[PDB]
């Protein structure tokens, strides 16, 4: 049908998005060396492989089962449930500590720069992996999100792992943002300072700009989908199973557009532009 | 034979495992780059740090402040054209320019000087912490007003002091509007085409005063807080 | 006129100017006509056969030993380190007392090596020494700029360049400069030995190098034509002729017996800086370090750009082809040596 | 100032006495010299990975 070939294109346009994207971040940074010296590097790898997990092992499936209607892979899908909480949970966590990470690099510098040795830096990507192998996998082969294949998700299970991965993760990022926005508008005032003493709301504007950019995509991609998560179960005022896949789709959109938030430092452009040439 | 070959290999070992402590010890140094005329206090400076805080005249020094390491260095025995060993210092994190402010006809050498060093093709991401050292003979030629700032600098007539300005406790105004006029000439500099790049932080210093660790501490932080900013897009 | 100052500023110009007449006089034809015959050598494209990994900051200077296998290479980390460019094992590993360094050599002997930066200090070290760890041997003292290049002539032998516009010979040993060479109006920033160590040419920051006889002491020839600072040098394998590349982004090939300019190397997609320059065991080959990150390898005879060695974070500081002709290696600034073959 | 123009006016006349050569005569020297030793030149003619450090194990 129209629709059907429409759905199609723009699931089939996505997936390829976001694979090329994210395998894009991977392969700067597996190719040159200068961008694995760092460490917000590293968090910034695992992000891009989080989101490509997303891709490669979640998304094509439900747009199958999206284009077909019905679901064929069968016996998977209990697999497929579990996999999708974990790389789901995966990316909203790493922006989590990129988050955090930044913030520690700009509230503490001289701290930062001794401290978090990659041994840190390990450790962190190793929290978030294991959390959400573990946070994911444990409860489904153990049928505890159980009250076409169900995906439906547990009534106290849905609104629990809900408040980790998405409102433990929106927390820390809505504080961590925060303070950096104090932190920029207290170096822009003394900037200005000098330069009215030399002379004698751009800069303004462009924080606003990125972290608008950053925490915008982040909460209007993901943040229906989980106050969705939150009420259906309890109430299933209520929705269909059309809707509440448009917002699943939204979550996964972000993890489209991660790289190009978070991936466009200017050695990583240059990086690009050396790759596809 | 093959045993030379494991005794190279546990050589390379001992090699690249004393390398990696070495390497977090750079790591850790902030290096500063000392540079200005002479008949100021560079020197001076150097061997205050070595005296006052923990510091290991000659061209180097080590201090340490709040477990946070710093090597300044001052290059000593060079000519004028400082056009080709400064690029061996293009990482610093900053240059601390030490400009004699008690040497009112020397002062515009001062000014060209640090025009030269703040457009430099290989400083373009380095910031510049002015010192604008010998307040204290500057306070003694104001008050002695023997050698008045309008004969060398005209501008100084109508120029009038800032509604910014902190003095500190029992400053004549005059000292006060001489100084800050001095500050406002290279912070003319600083703010002219500069760059978004990198700053100037001025600093009123004297080469018994205390704090000049706290003040270089101070700036290299607001420095690499600004290059944190600045990397992420945020300032 | 009538002041004898004024008059030796005219037989000056005078001279200059018989000079470039006795120089045009002998130019008969061109390299490139002459070689217009001759087959290119085809596209080189070399690959990186080993990298050298330990450098915590830019590498300034590198330079083989004799047998064309170790090589000692200077950072400004304040560090030493020696290679076995065959094994990639490190040898030694010798931190510096300034970390500036910009020089560094290796005796023809193997048994000691040299390096000096910033401190105006050559500094040599035994690595034949017979107990504990390699240390400090001798140190040599006097000049009042910053050390920019020495190589080893014999084991008690050494030349070294100064930023005080000044080139000395010295006697380790004694440790007296046992040569002074004056002339050099700007920072002399290279020099290169001929293989037969009986005359060194030198390039300085005045757009000009320099022909000196290391006995005597005494400037033979003068070169010119660059239009701003030379950053290296180099003698072509016959001991004749010598290749220099500078800021303009430009290299340009001497003759000694000619007495001027033989050729140019140059590309108007070319705009950045070079930092270093050596040629092949057979002088086919030139190879260039440029600012921007790259190393052209130019024909010497038909002045066609015919390879490049592209792969470097920051500026290609330093290179250096092998006794043997085998490889040649490239230090950049971003803390990396790379052998190409 | 006059001390090293008598310096400048003498060495520039030691530069001038120097015997040179033509020109294609010196490059006829360079390309037999190259040539000459073309074939031994691995950088210029690749030498088999079997004779290579630095491609061998
Ligand atoms: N009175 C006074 N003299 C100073 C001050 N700072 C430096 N000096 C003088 O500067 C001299 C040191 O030489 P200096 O100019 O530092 O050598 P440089 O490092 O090459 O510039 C000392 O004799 C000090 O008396 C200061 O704050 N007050
Ligand atoms: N499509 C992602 C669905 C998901 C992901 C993580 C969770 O913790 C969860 O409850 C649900």
């Amino acid at each position: 049908f129209s629709v059907r070939i429409l759905t199609a294109c723009f699931l089939s346009l996505l997936i390829l998005s976001t694979l090329l994207g994210n395998t894009l971040v991977c392969a700067a940074v597996i190719r040159f060396r200068h961008l694995r010296s760092k460490v917000t590097n590293f968090f910034v790898i695992s992000l891009a492989v989080s989101d490509l997990l997303v891709a490669v092992l979640v998304m094509p499936w439900k747009a199958v089962a999206e284009i077909a209607g019905f679901w064929p892979f069968g016996s998977f899908c209990n697999i497929w449930v579990a996999f999708d909480i974990m790389c789901s949970t995966a990316s909203i966590l790493n922006l989590c500590v990129i988050s955090v990470d930044r913030y520690w690099a700009i509230s503490s510098p001289f701290r930062y720069e001794r401290k978090m040795t990659p041994k840190a830096a390990f450790i962190l990507i190793s929290v978030a992996w294991t959390l959400s192998v573990l946070i994911s996998f444990i409860p489904v082969q153990l049928s505890w999100h159980k009250a076409n294949c169900d995906s439906s998700l547990s009534r106290t299970y849905a609104i629990s792992s809900s408040v980790i991965s998405f409102y433990i993760p929106v927390a820390i990022m809505i504080v961590t943002y925060t303070r950096i926005y104090r932190i920029a508008q207290k170096q822009i005032r003394r900037i200005a300072a000098l330069e009215r003493a030399a002379v004698h709301f751009k800069r303004e504007t462009k924080v606003l700009k990125t972290l608008s950019v950053i925490m915008g995509v982040f909460v209007c991609c993901w943040l229906p989908f989980f106050i969705l998560n939150c009420i259906l179960p309890f109430c299933g005022f209520c929705i269909d199973s059309n809707t509440f896949d448009v917002f699943v789709w939204f979550g996964w959109a972000n993890s489209s557009l991660n790289p190009i938030i978070y991936a466009f430092n200017a050695d990583f452009r240059k990086a690009f532009s050396t790759l596809l040439g | 034979q093959r045993n030379e070959e494991k005794a190279q290999r546990e050589a390379n070992k001992k090699i690249e495992k004393q390398l990696q402590k070495d390497k977090q010890v750079y790591r850790a140094t902030h290096r500063l780059l000392l540079l200005g005329a002479d008949n100021s206090g560079k020197s001076t400076i150097v061997k205050q740090m070595r005296i006052l805080h923990g510091g290991s005249g000659i061209f180097e020094t080590k201090f340490q402040v709040d477990k946070v390491n710093f090597h300044m260095f001052d290059v000593g025995g060079q000519r004028d054209e400082r056009r080709k060993w400064i690029q061996c210092f293009n990482d610093v994190t900053a240059i601390i320019f030490v400009v004699d402010s008690s040497d009112y006809n020397r002062l515009q050498e001062a000014l060209n000087l640090f025009k030269s060093i703040w457009n430099n093709r290989w400083l373009r991401t380095i910031s510049v912490i002015l010192f604008l050292n010998k307040q204290d003979l500057l306070a003694e030629k104001v008050l002695a007003g023997k050698s008045k700032i309008e004969d060398y600098f005209p501008e100084f007539a109508r120029y009038t002091t800032p509604e910014d300005a902190t003095p500190e406790p029992g400053e004549d105004p005059r000292v006060t509007r001489a100084k800050y006029f001095i500050r406002d000439e290279f912070l003319r500099i600083s703010t002219a085409s500069g760059d978004g790049r990198h700053y100037c932080y001025p600093h009123f210093t004297c080469a018994v005063d205390t704090e000049n660790a706290r003040r270089i501490f101070n700036d290299c932080r607001d420095i690499i807080q600004r290059m944190h900013l600045r990397q992420y897009e945020l300032l | 006129s009538g002041s004898e100052l004024d008059q030796l500023r005219q037989e000056a110009e005078q001279l200059k100017n018989q000079i470039r007449d006795a120089r045009k006089a002998c130019a008969d034809a061109t390299l490139s006509q002459i070689t217009n015959n001759i087959d290119p050598v085809g596209r080189i494209q070399m690959r990186t056969r080993r990298t050298l990994r330990g450098h915590l900051a830019k590498i300034y200077a590198m330079h083989w030993g004799t047998d064309s296998r170790l090589l000692v290479s200077a950072s400004q980390d304040g560090k030493l380190i020696i290679w076995d460019s065959y094994t990639t094992n490190k040898v030694h590993a010798i931190p510096l007392r300034s970390s500036w360094v910009m020089t560094c050599a290796y005796a023809p002997s193997g048994n000691y090596v040299a390096c000096g930066g910033l401190d105006n200090i050559c500094s040599i070290y035994n690595l034949k020494t017979r107990e504990g760890n390699v240390r400090v041997s001798r140190e040599l003292a006097g000049h009042t700029g910053y050390l920019s290049c020495c190589r080893f002539l014999d084991d008690n032998q050494i030349v070294t360049s100064s930023g005080d516009t000044t080139c000395a010979l010295w006697d380790i040993e004694t440790g007296q400069q046992t040569t002074t060479f004056t002339g050099h109006t700007g920072d002399v920033m290279s020099l290169s030995l001929a293989p037969d160590t009986r005359l060194f040419v030198s390039g300085a920051c005045d757009a000009s190098a320099k022909l000196w006889d290391v006995r005597e002491g005494m400037c033979r020839q003068t070169f010119t034509g660059h239009e701003s600072d030379i950053n290296a040098i180099c003698f072509f394998p016959n001991g004749n002729a010598f290749a220099t590349g500078s800021d303009d982004a430009t290299c340009r090939l001497f003759d000694l017996r000619a007495d001027q300019e033989l050729m140019t190397y140059s590309h108007d997609n070319i705009i950045c800086g070079i930092t270093s320059v050596s040629f092949s065991k057979s002088g086919r080959l030139l190879l260039a370090g440029y600012d921007d990150f790259n190393c052209n390898v130019w024909d010497a005879l038909k002045a066609d750009r015919a390879g490049v060695l592209a792969g470097h974070d920051n500026r290609v500081s330093c290179l250096g082809v092998t006794d043997d002709g085998m490889a040649v290696a490239t230090g950049s600034w971003d803390s990396f040596l790379k052998i190409w073959n | 100032s006059i001390a090293q123009a008598r310096k400048l006016v003498e060495q520039l006349k030691m530069e001038a006495n120097i015997d040179r050569i033509k020109v294609s005569k010196a490059a006829a020297d360079l390309m037999a010299y190259c040539e000459a030793h073309a074939k031994e030149d691995p950088l210029l003619t690749p030498v088999p990975a079997s004779e290579n450090p630095f491609r061998e194990k």
